């Protein structure tokens, strides 16, 4: 089938950890949640300044 | 058909499950995606944003801007503690409601450092040096500047650079701590003192406001999803 | 993958580098870390922000509504349910959604329907399993005025038929909004003359949802309570905002009563003594 | 001859001419905390020779009717040189420890002790309806002793030996790092305990990582005119001592 | 794979080899076998210690709690369940876990909920299937004070909705402990002044678990009994210890009464004569 | 959908099953694994550790260290049996509670050899030779040293080497035996006698203690998982 | 799919004995127990001595 | 999940069926197999063995 | 998967007759019966003699 093997979340016996998935429905809205999308970009809220500010330097000068 | 055996947990309904299900609206043409500014991917992006902390949360200021005011005066005030509080990002009444703490209340576990930014709002002529100390759990709260000075401290010198950051390092025994912090998962305290004093020229205010900001660092993270205890009701709204 | 930043080992310092000094006036949040204001040791941090994801945060079934409807036609009891779909009558889920201004996602809807037999002196029965019918009516569709209205024919409106005992009915729905994203806040009006409806209700219109017993009638009065659950998935959120501070009063607007910024305490220097040998 | 052995830690050295090998914890040897297992971000302090040395505690007398004794660490070393000073000024601690119990007699005396290190030796109360007091669990370098009979104290520990004050069988304590001191062959016992805990580090006043128990299974005995005074001294030396969270000393 | 050691064929002996002689004082357990103290024959031992595995030993559902909650609001009967999660109230499973000092593992939790109708003279009913709701509340979350509390909205707290007749509800949970391993024994305190709580309760805090009937009300009083079962999997254990000898008294500490080391008998030389032709 | 037929045993709940099940806490970040000393993989690792055996388990010593004491005296004691007991690792009151036996009680089947280590705790001047014999099932318990000597025995000579091991070989008809041993699965008996005697110099004790240790060998193994009969209750603890 | 064939435990007809497995869930905590991990090292408890002791030799000398 | 439709004969119990089922005793170490004399594979092996016939089966 | 195709027993329309099987459980005791083991050796009971006896010959001579 259109099987798609992904990686499972670390277990309590770490340091065959993968699962299989197949969509049965025609609408993408039927698929399960995307609990594995780990994107980040705090810059939008933490550093929305026009002029890049270097940590080790004075904010104003 | 294919011989099947139902396992325990069948036909149940777990609010945190994640299965596929038939769409009640087949072939629905979703509205074209539009690139909107300020998209959030992880809640930590919010907890990492500085928010004013109501350090002066005394009954008389629970509904005024004075709740955020941290006064500092000119004249001898040696041995006097400007302010102090526990390190409970989600339990301490001081942080409990900040953007940071407000998010931690949706989780039961937390870990990482915290950035306490202090901004002097006095006049451009006022000068001074404050001692921002942080003492890990174990001993009594610093009663004198000497006791506080023995712990992780930062001597802030007021000048052109209005703000000063006091990064509270994550010095815990366990990897994580409970937002509903108890004595076991204690974090310590933060006390502020006068390193020197606030000198001022003639014809200039003697009392100044010092705002406090709190946010998470790049090493911060929450872990146990739970419901926030800051919202409830007695019946369906209308 | 969603790992957290490690702490670089830092040693003594004495330079013109001022990472601790800054200016919040710029609207810039300090990007300082422990290693910048003290001596730190190297630490391979394996922690992950995997559960802080907007997906994992909002993707959890939460009750959004609840109504009761009876079987027999006695007194002025409603024999069917009606509901103008929205998630503003349940403070819990409503508060989360309101952490962001705009939202976009598909959704998994689950129904928990339970019945009972009203108290009585002589109520010996033997009623077969009760079958329910939940029908969604998008804005404009004909609305039923009785438990025998022609509208229940469900010619084109999506509907579910469920019998008690079986697993709670469920079904997914895409992104209905006619806009590019659901709006939790609308600082505008419904009319150009700046009047009429103000806020959410001014533009949101997900239609209505009706329920009923498909069973003709019960010997003695019985009632059922349907609980609707929402679980957004394939989530997208924009413009974060200050969490709700004041309790929710109305489900149509943001009215509130002046609430305290937070709990009180003795003084700014008050810290409970927990060490008393 | 494997009978003779020498131990050197810091400015201290122990000598033996009648030992019985050396037990090394659970096969592990004390080691500093690695970066891929650390949590405390602040750079730890490692006094080394300053705290990692042999500390001798108050000796104890072994009598024909002695039932046993027990010490709790690192608490028992709260007043020992600089090792105790770091416990006061720091929130977190981590150490190894090399337990060395001494006890000599003669080819004419007889008896057998059981030197054991019990991790998380949570103990019970005399009065099952009440709780215990720290004062009754550990009292500095002063040893608490087991009784051949039941105890009655309000908040005292059930010192009855047969149950080791843990509600278990004393004959099964051999499952912990241990050694015996059979006077006819021994003269002492050494045990190298590695840091054992469910956390990288922990407070040293609030938590008693392990308990050292010296229970005699063979009653001390001898004939007339034979030295009746047979003391049992305990010496312990911290290993790979690390400290974190420096602040104002804790008032005991 | 997990096979047992075979017995090498041994013959007569007469040397300075002393495998039988040793010294327990070293704390070393003799590694002697039959072939070392007698003449043995070769034996291909196929036995396996596959069932002695810590995994196979602890990975078996064992009851950890049980409470009863009623449907009608009559007298002072609790209509919902509350429980501060822990496995110290059921001696059986508690004794196994306590064979080790520290533990690390995921866990499979199963619930066995059963209902009944309290005795009466006139109790003729016809109640539909009873639906239950089990909600987990991690430390800090809002706790419900009634069977109609807003907390049951389960906005973010994990919850299960199960209807009688179906297979007992189940669900897995990872390694929650904030430490690197669960602690069965904690010889320490909760406060630095060496006071307050002592032992397990001083640090363990898995939160609470609540249950209730989602059904509005029953004509006549009925009650349900929920039984919680734990089944650790993907197990890891450290520092083994002497099994519990004295009976368990409290579920908060290790208090006990001086118990006998074992059963008694006539004399050290007593051995029952079982051969009597 | 796919035509399926439910097989008997569906929707049931067997405490010893092993199926997959949805996690109530999706994407939970487990606390980093830490290498802790003394990890156990198989319970047999415990049953292989020597533990003091309470051979002298008479009513008067059921709560004293005398329960472990096995006295031996100087002077003529020929024909006298120092001690004896059955070979029931999990049923015999003598072994029933040792680390070994304590574990066997969680299983119904057992197999393998056992190591009975004896340690002389007398003075360094005391000498002697003891006869440690083991007689397989079939005949009456050895009444004399000659009868005991006919079976698997070990002549222990006290000296510098304090301990001496008497390995009881697995001489059974069946591959396994019940922990709840009956006459069918009998294991035999173990009797100790005086090979010679305990001679001692002047000014030295005449009575000495001999401790007994018991543990499993590398050929030991349990098999039938069951609940231990040494723990129970009458109501939920509090 | 991401099928993984392993070996079954000996049956009562020994002297096709393998099973197939596929993980359906995203979390490793959802997987079945690890009833086939047969590791051992009694040394920790039976021989935790610093100096290796040879069976056929005297414990002390 | 995978859309499934139960066929008639589900949840029934036929004494002559033949399905798989979970073991109540996981990882049980079966006793080593021993080669015992006179093993039977097919019952016909027995019916092929001569046996005395009671031809004179009169009441007495 | 670890599928194993075997031959089915003759049907009432003889003179695609094969089935597939996959073991889901870890214990061999969980597998279905071995209804297809057709071994035979009546010799044990019908001819347990030390000296081979040829049918077409006298039993004794
Ligand atoms: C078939 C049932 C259809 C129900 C539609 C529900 C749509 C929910 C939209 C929520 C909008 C918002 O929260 O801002
Ligand atoms: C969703 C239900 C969550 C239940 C959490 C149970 C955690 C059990 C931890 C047991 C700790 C121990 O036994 O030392």
């Amino acid at each position: 089938m259109g099987a798609q093997v992904s990686t499972q979340k670390t277990g309590a016996h770490e340091t065959i950890i993968h699962y299989t998935n197949i969509n049965y429905y025609k609408d993408a809205a039927s698929n399960s949640a995307n609990r594995q999308d780990f994107t980040q970009d705090p810059g939008k809220f933490t550093e929305p300044v026009k002029d890049i500010m270097i940590k080790t330097m004075p904010a104003l000068n | 058909g294919l011989p099947v055996l139902n396992t325990p947990g069948s036909n149940q309904f777990m609010t945190s499950d994640d299965f596929q299900s038939p769409s009640a609206m087949p072939q629905f043409d979703v509205t074209p995606h539009m690139d909107i500014p300020g998209e959030v991917h992880n809640l930590m992006e919010i907890a990492e944003v500085d928010s004013v902390v109501p350090v002066n949360n005394i009954k008389a200021n629970l509904q005024s801007m004075d709740a955020y005011h941290i006064e500092v005066n000119t004249g001898n005030y040696q041995g006097e503690k400007i302010f102090a509080f526990q390190m409970q990002p989600g339990l301490e009444s001081v942080f409990k409601r900040t953007l940071m703490g407000e998010i931690l209340n949706y989780y039961a576990h937390w870990s990482g450092s915290i950035k306490l930014t202090f901004t002097f709002c006095g006049s451009a002529m006022a000068t001074g040096k404050l001692l921002l100390a942080y003492s890990p759990p174990g001993a009594d709260v610093p009663a004198t500047r000497k006791q506080a000075m023995l712990g992780t401290h930062m001597i802030w010198d007021i000048g052109l650079q209005s703000s000063c950051v006091l990064c509270i390092p994550w010095i815990s025994q366990t990897h994580y701590r409970l937002v509903q912090q108890d004595e076991y998962t204690s974090a310590g305290n933060v006390t502020c003192w006068y390193q020197t004093g606030i000198v001022v020229p003639p014809g200039t205010p003697n009392k100044c406001v010092v705002l406090c900001f709190a946010s998470a660092c790049n090493d911060f993270s929450v872990r146990m999803l739970r419901d926030t205890p800051f919202i409830g009701q007695t019946a369906l709204l209308q | 993958i969603a790992r957290v930043a490690d702490t670089v080992a830092s040693g003594p310092s004495n330079s013109t580098s001022i990472p601790a000094l800054t200016a919040v006036e710029t609207g810039h949040t300090s990007q300082v870390e422990p290693s910048d204001t003290m001596q730190t040791r190297h630490v391979k941090n394996y922690h992950s922000r995997s559960e802080s994801t907007v997906e994992n945060f909002l993707s959890r079934s939460a009750c959004v509504y609840i109504e009761e409807y009876y079987t027999k036609d006695q007194d002025n009891v409603n024999r069917y349910m009606s509901w103008t779909i929205n998630a503003r009558r349940m403070v819990q889920l409503r508060r989360k959604f309101e952490l962001f201004t705009y939202m976009r996602f598909d959704m998994e809807i689950t129904f928990v329907i339970t019945s009972r037999q009203l108290p009585g002196t002589s109520i010996a029965q033997d009623m077969p399993p009760l079958t329910h019918q939940i029908m969604y009516i998008p804005p404009g569709g004909p609305v039923p005025n009785s438990v025998t209205d022609f509208a229940w024919q469900t010619s084109t409106n999506p509907s579910i038929f469920w019998t008690e005992g079986n697993a709670p009915p469920r079904m997914s729905i895409p992104f209905i909004s006619i806009g590019n994203a659901y709006s939790n806040f609308y600082d505008g009006w419904s009319h150009f003359s700046q009047n009429g409806v103000y806020g959410y209700n001014a533009l949101n219109n997900m239609g209505k949802l009706y329920a009923r017993h498909v069973n003709k009638d019960t010997p003695y009065q019985m009632s059922s309570t349907i609980r609707v659950y929402f679980k957004p998935k394939h989530i997208r959120v924009w413009v974060p905002r200050p969490p709700r501070l004041s309790p929710y009063i109305k489900s149509s607007n943001v009215n509130f009563n002046p609430t305290n910024l937070t709990d009180e305490r003795s003084s700014i220097t008050y810290v409970p003594d927990t060490i008393r040998p | 001859s494997d009978r003779v052995r020498s131990l050197t830690l810091g400015n201290s050295t122990i000598t033996t001419q009648e030992s019985a090998n050396v037990v090394v914890g659970y096969g592990r040897w004390p080691e500093y905390l690695r970066d891929d297992e650390a949590t405390a971000e602040d750079q730890p302090t490692q006094p080394d020779v300053a705290t990692c040395r042999f500390y001798t505690l108050e000796s104890v007398q072994w009598e024909k009717n002695s039932a046993g004794w027990w010490w709790k660490f690192p608490e028992a070393l709260k007043d020992m040189g600089l090792f105790g000073q770091n416990m006061l000024y720091h929130y977190l601690g981590r150490a190894g420890y090399t337990i060395h119990v001494q006890c000599n007699a003669s080819k004419f005396h007889q008896g057998c002790l059981l030197v054991v290190c019990v991790p998380e030796a949570e103990m019970g109360c005399s009065q099952t309806d009440k709780e215990v007091a720290a004062m009754n669990l550990t009292k500095g370098e002063a040893a608490h002793k087991f009784e051949p009979t039941k105890t009655n104290g309000e908040h005292t520990v059930q010192s009855i030996v047969c149950n080791a004050g843990m509600g278990v069988g004393v004959g099964n304590l051999t499952i912990y790092p241990h050694q015996w001191i059979n006077l006819r062959t021994n003269n002492c016992a050494t045990i190298v305990m590695p840091y054992v805990n469910s956390v990288p580090m922990d407070n040293m006043f609030r938590h008693y990582n392990f308990t050292l128990m010296v229970i005699p299974f063979a009653p001390l005995d001898y004939a007339a005119q034979a030295s009746e005074y047979v003391p049992v001294t305990v010496t312990i030396a911290p290993m790979c001592a690390e400290y974190n969270g420096l602040r104002l000393a804790y008032q005991q």
